[PDB]
Formats: C-alpha cells, structure tokens, sequence
C-alpha cells in the first residue's frame, strides 16, 4: 500500500473520519483509521462500532493498493503538523506505516486491515436527498431534547420519521419533547427509525454549509448519509419510540405570546437566582403580563415582569428554567406562543409565526 | 405562598395621611412580632400595604423587598394613599409580607 | 449605601475585580465583592487574601455612601444580563442588596463590609511607570517557566528586578529558566522582589489594551499596580530567588542558529511520537544540520532533519520537547540561537537578533 | 545500539551483481542476529556499509521501521552507484540501529 497526497487533501477527510473516535478507545483498533488504497482511491474510515465515517480521496499521484490501520490522531497530527502544501508520501512497511514529507519521517504502529470492524452491508428501504442545512435545522431543532442515559434506551436518540413529503425529528427525555418537521419536496414512504444520540451528533459534525446535498439511505437497522466524498453510517436503535402525540397538551385553552428575545433574557436573568440544582422559576400569567420569579436556598430572589399578549385566566406554573431557555434558544425567532392548561400540565411552545417546530415542557410542582 | 400580615379596622374612617402613618406605626411592631415568630431574620419576598376604603373597595399589592421594613412600607402607603384613596375615607389599613417561596424540587414527567 | 450606574460603566470593573476570585472560595466572603460608595466614587474590591483588585467607578448619578459585599459572579451576571444601556439602581436594604433596573429586580445576599479583608497599609519603597504592553511582554516572556507548587516557595512566582533603567523578570522551575529584560526609560533603584505566580497571572488579567501607563509601586512586602481606575495589590514572596546569571551556561561554546518557526514546527511534529509522559526527543547537532528524533513506547518514531547554521563539535542531547517548544513559542522571532555545551549541561536559547530574553533548559538523559 | 554483519572480501569486488549476491548472503545472518535481540525485527534505521580498496568507507542508513532486505538492497545500490567511484569494494556490511530506550530522566538546574 502506497500513496502520495498533498496535505490539504487529507486534512478535512482525516478530521471527518476521526469524528466517531472521541476520547479513550476501548480496543486499540477503534483508535485507528482504516486506510485502503483501491484503484485511484484512498478510503479512510473511522468507527466506534456503533457508527462509521468513511472518506474517499482521489489519488492523482502514483499509488499501490492495500490496506492497513493506523492511529487516527497521531496520523492526523502528523499531517496537520506538516507545512501547508506538503506532499505526504505513505507506504506500508511490514507492521508500521511510513509517512514521509520533505525531511520529516514518521513510522506509525498499525493494526491489520482485515480486523477493522465493518458495519456490514444492508438494504436501503427509503432513499431521499435534502439540503444539508435542512437536515441540520431538523436536528438542531430537537437534539437538545434527547435523553442521554435513560434506561429507556430508545429515548437516547432521535426519532426520524418520514410522513408525506415531510421529514420530522422528535426527541424527548421524559421532561420535555421537541418535534420539528420539514418538507423535503419528494414523496416519501411512511417510515420511522431511531438514530442513537451519538449518531445524531456525528451526523451533525458532518453537515457543513455545503454546496452538496445530503443523500440518506434508511435500512432496517442502519441509516447512511452521503455528502460529497463522505459516507456516514450508523446503526439504528431497535426499540419502540413513544408516541409524541399522546404527550401534547390536550386542550391548551390559555395562549400567551411574547417576544422571544425579551422572554429569553428575562428567564436568563431570573435563572441567576434559581436553585443551582433544581433551576425552578415561577411564571405568573395575567392580563397581558408575565411575571417570572426565582428564589434560591440562599434566600435571594429575582423578579422580572414582561408585557405579553395574554387574555386568559390567571395562573402560576413552575418550570426548570434551563428547559425553557433551551426551547427559546432553539426557536430563535421573533415571537413565541406558549399554550398552557394548568399548573401541573405540560406547555407547548412554538414560534408564533411558524409551525415547523414545537416543544412540550413538563412543569415543576409549585 | 405564605403571607403574614396585620390590619386595623379603625373605630372611625380616617381621611388624613398623618392618621394613616400613625396607624402604620402601631401595626409595624405587631407585624414584626408576628413575622419574627416564623422568620426571625425578617427576610421576605415582598411587602406592601392594604388600604380598604369606606365603600369596602380596597387596594393592596406587594412589591419585591428583601426584609420588611417600616420606611419602605410607609413609602408604599403614602403613594397608595395619594393616588388611590380618591377622597374616600379609609376604614382599614393592613401591612403584610409574602415569604420567600419554598424551593421547587419536583420536576414532573411527561409520562411516556 | 445607594447608587445608580449605567450598565456599561459597571461591567469591566466588575470583571476586573472578580478576577482574584478563582475557583470555588474557601470562605464565603471571598466569593464576594466589596462595594463602597464614598464621595462620588463607587469602589469594587475582589480579594483572595493574597492579592486584591480594586476598581473605582465615578458616580454621576445620585448616591448614598456605605458599603457591603455581594456575591461577585451573581452581581456581574445580573448586570451583564440586563439589556445594553440599562440604568442599574443598587441599594443596600439590611442584609440584602437590591438591584433594580427596568422591571427586573434582584435581591442578593451580603456579608458585612467590616468583615471584608483589608490588605493593610504599607508604604511603597520603589515606583516606576511603564507601558502596559512592556509589562505584558516581560511577563509573557517568562511566565511559563515559573514553578507551580515547588516546595521552594520562592520559585512559585516571578522575580521582578530593576536596575539602571531596566526592568527584568525571571522565572524558573528547576527544569528551565526564562529571563527577559526591557529598558523603561527612567532611572530605577536596584531592587527585586518575587511576586507569587497567582499574582503574576492576575497582573496579566489586568493588562490588555496597552494605552494607559502602568504605575507599579513596590513595598517591602507588597506590590501594587495601577492602570487607569484599577489597582492591583499582591503580597510578595520571601526567600532568596535564584540568580539567573549563575544559571546561564558558563561557556556554551557550541552555537547553532535556526529559523524559529522551522525549528518549532519540526519539534512539534517530532513531539507527536514522543513518550506521552516523558516527552523526550533527541537532538543531534552536526555541521549545518540538526536532526530531531522521537520514539515512544509503542515503537513509533519520528525524525526531522533541518538545515541550521552550526560549525561546532558534533553532539547529541536530549530534551523534553514541551520545554523546548515553550521556549520557541515565547521567542516568536525569526531566528533562534541555541548555545550548547554538552549532552548533560543546560542549553541557552535566545532570539538570534536580540538579547532581551534568554532561556535555559536542562536536558534529559540520553 | 546496533546489530550488523559484514563480509570481508577475498578479492575486491567491482560489480554491483557481486555486491548484491553478498547482500543476499548477509541478510539472513543479520535477520538471525537481530531476531536474537529483537524478534519483531522492529528497528529505528538500517543501512549498508561499503569499504573501499583505498581504505575509505561509507555507511548509508536511514529511517526504516524493520529490517528489510529489499530496502537494504535499494540502499546498497544507491550507495554503490553514487559512492564507489570506480574503486574495488573490500567489505560489505549491513546493519540496523535499534530504537533507542525511552528517556525518562529529566535533569535539574541545581538551583
């Protein structure tokens, strides 16, 4: 195995396949990249066994076929550390991969290619393309509401649901839920899968302003996203995602609208004197006004009063302020609408001027 | 929410600020004694004044204030007096506080 | 104690004084700022008992004298979280300080002003003024070489020495030493003191944009730096600091010169394959050439070869490559000169074009 | 730390093919010597030495991660063509340098 590639054609690809690798590998090989020269192409792959990222680089310069694995961060740091424009010559030499450029030489430990784990292959059931920014919007809109380490493993990830011509993501961790949906402009089969939260994060690593569209393939037990010369694959979580519909507030009869930014900043200042652990704030709604208060174990307190549009009956409800801020930071729009019922029931929050995303937050007891 | 308050229904309606300040002066130590029973540091969330007029209409409100403090109560009263009394007699004066709320520690779940 | 000040007059002073307030505090008052209204000035003081930073803010708005202390971060975060241009009204009301602006209200906990540490009166013995940016170059040139937690407490800081018209800093941690001196255009007494490393780091927080002069006063047991309306005071460290003149290699006959950036990038790539704990690299100096090699427990190795100018006896010497790169990163000049003696003696490194700074690094054993 | 083998010649050689045939016989010897101290055959550098009829010599070594005959031959060939200068060769040597032991001892300034 030999190739010679100029530094800059390697750097992004190496960055990208190093995505799934994070931190302290469990087996050695998982801290390595698989490199394979085949034809006029170098393939680089990084994996954590749950998911993999593969990058392909055209080889215009003389090459010999073969494959091996090498430590991903060291190989990256070497190529990044070489001068801009360096030609990096690589050849496998027994155990050990030689990397040479100018008067610099490196020898890296290898592990045998035949030994790298393959997310072995499978059959797309749904294929479709959309703008990278659209996928990014869907994911950004909901990712914060994914559970992290709930025993209910199917909550630690994000549901991707194609209905009609829309793709919709849903996440929840039992305290709040986020749903976002967007038209993909393509008739799509009704299908839904759960992408593990680390696969969702990686898929986000992957997405970039991008000229290139995203092609998504959904298998029985895998999802694949192709953007330019990168191919991300993740296993899916095999479980039943809760039906989001049943957790929407049934009959929100109270409707509040507010400016999103003034609301967020009022919460953000009240949050300063909220309980550091429980983050409780109290919201009192009354005619065209919202009052937010927070007080902490140290006997400090904050109060913010905001004009809002509201004509419903007076009510008080408590919330974890960081959940409310999360929603407001996700909506980032001009005005928000909150639909309430009573102090012990969830609220639904949306952009007052868009139906793309919706959020449901359960309150705290007063 | 937890309130602590004291009020006097006067023998006869009052019509002058000095009378109202004088009643506030007699109520204050009674509120302090009551509140000290339950919150010896006199730390509160809010305080304010209630005036009830001869037509049995009243006005109250509280505003943020960290302790319970006569000066501030008198200031609030004088503004409420000026301003809301509307030439009526005043039948009752009240001072009160609202205590800082208990910490919110129970996050409900969506019940998935 | 009452004051009202517009938000942007309070923010930088608040960041500056909450500044010595590192980590979690040990005594509650230490996480507080002392606020004092006297005359037409508000003073804010942050302390960790070893040093203190005081800012003065002119009060043009109505005010009432007095003093108290308040939790520093929460007070800042409230002020910061208020909208640009907010007028912040503060008043002390028993054991709480009320902060109000707009329809935002906050009550923070206090601890009595009389309980705040007042670093006691002292008289200055030595004073000098110089550009902030000069002090910053002096400190930046040597600060990385200060010891951290050496039992030799006088090493855990930085020497500041004056004589003639020169101000010099010296730092050493027994593995390496940095010394930098600059002329500051006035006759100074010959004097030197050791400022504790955390004071040096704080002095560095204070220095930034390098317009206002820095006035430094030095007492028997304290140092004070005034820049604008901020005044930093630290205790000094006892004990006899090392004399850098005796640390410099006595006759480092072998002299090599190299591009600073070429050298640095070669050491940085060699570093990738050096022992993660011990960071050893070996240098081999021969006629107009430097070879750097590293190898690690995993039997990976690197080699860099550079053209340098060198015409002295061939030799080999080992270094912790971090120590060398720290020096090269502090030098940031075009060419460096290394001056060598033998494989078990320290090396001196300097800007080939300037004697302002010099670094001495003790080798590792081959 | 070096491991090497060498053949002294009866009659000086002047043809590359005779050099390469010598290398062919040295290489196993070197592999055996190296295996006794370093069974995985991982090294820092390897190279070849030629001694010439005028008593001068050249040794040419470079980074290479394992003992390896093809690379030694390629090095020899280069050395032969570039350095021999028409002289007889009286000895051929192959050798490796083992990766150096780890450096763990940081000296102090002796403050």
């Amino acid at each position: 195995m030999k190739f010679t590639v100029e530094r800059e054609h390697l750097l992004k690809p190496l960055q990208q396949v190093s995505g799934p690798l994070g931190g302290r590998p469990t087996l050695p090989i998982l801290g390595n990249l698989l490199l394979q020269v085949a034809d006029g192409t170098l393939s680089l792959t990084g994996t954590d066994l749950e998911m993999e990222m593969v990058a392909r680089v055209a080889l215009v310069q003389p090459h010999e076929p073969g494959a091996t694995t090498v430590p991903a961060r060291k190989f990256f740091d070497i190529c990044r550390g070489l001068p801009e424009g360096a030609e990096i010559a690589v050849q496998l030499e027994g155990e050990r991969m030689l990397v040479r450029s100018g008067r610099s030489r490196f020898s890296l430990s290898t592990l045998p290619a035949a030994d790298f784990p393959n997310l072995d292959d499978w059959q797309s059931e749904v294929e479709f393309t959309l703008p990278q920014a659209t996928m990014k919007r869907l994911i950004e809109a909901t990712q914060f509401s994914m559970a992290h380490q709930d025993v209910r493993y199917y909550l630690n990830g994000m549901l991707f649901e194609t209905e009609g011509e829309e793709l919709r993501t849903v996440a929840t961790d039992g305290h709040r839920l986020a749903v976002c949906s967007m038209p993909i402009g393509q008739s799509l089969p009704s299908h839904s899968v759960i992408v593990p939260r680390k696969g969702v994060i990686e898929l986000m690593r992957m997405l970039d302003g991008g000229d290139n569209p995203l092609r998504v393939q959904i298998g029985s037990n895998n999802i694949r996203a192709h953007v330019g010369d990168f191919i991300f694959t993740s296993k899916l979580v095999d479980g039943r995602f809760p039906d989001y519909r049943r957790v929407l507030p049934k009959n929100p009869d109270k409707h509040l609208e507010a400016g999103c930014d003034l609301l967020k900043q009022a919460f953000a200042r009240a949050a300063i004197l909220s309980n550091e652990k429980f983050r409780g704030v109290r919201l009192y709604v009354s005619e065209n006004q919202l009052k937010i208060t927070a007080n902490n174990p140290e006997q400090e307190e904050a109060e913010e009063i905001l004009d809002v549009t509201y004509s419903g009956a007076e009510m008080e409800i408590g919330f974890n302020v960081s959940y409310v801020l999360d929603v407001l930071n996700a909506l980032k729009c001009e005005n928000v609408r909150m639909m309430l019922t009573d102090s012990v029931s969830s609220v639904q929050i949306e952009d007052a001027a868009s139906q793309s995303a919706a959020y449901v937050v359960m309150p705290m007891r007063l | 929410h937890h309130h602590v308050g004291v009020e006097r229904t006067m023998a006869e309606d009052i019509h002058h600020w000095s009378e109202c300040e004088a009643i506030i002066e007699r109520l204050y130590p009674e509120l302090e004694r009551r509140l000290a029973k339950v919150k010896p540091d006199l730390l509160i969330a809010r305080q304010g004044v209630k005036l009830k007029f001869d037509d049995f209409q009243q006005t109250t409100q509280e505003h943020v204030w960290p302790r319970l403090n006569k000066a501030d109560l008198i200031a609030t009263a004088r503004k409420t007096w000026d301003e809301r009394r509307g030439g009526r007699g005043v039948r009752l004066v009240g001072l009160h506080v609202t205590l800082l709320d208990p910490q919110m520690e129970r996050q409900l779940v969506l019940g998935l």
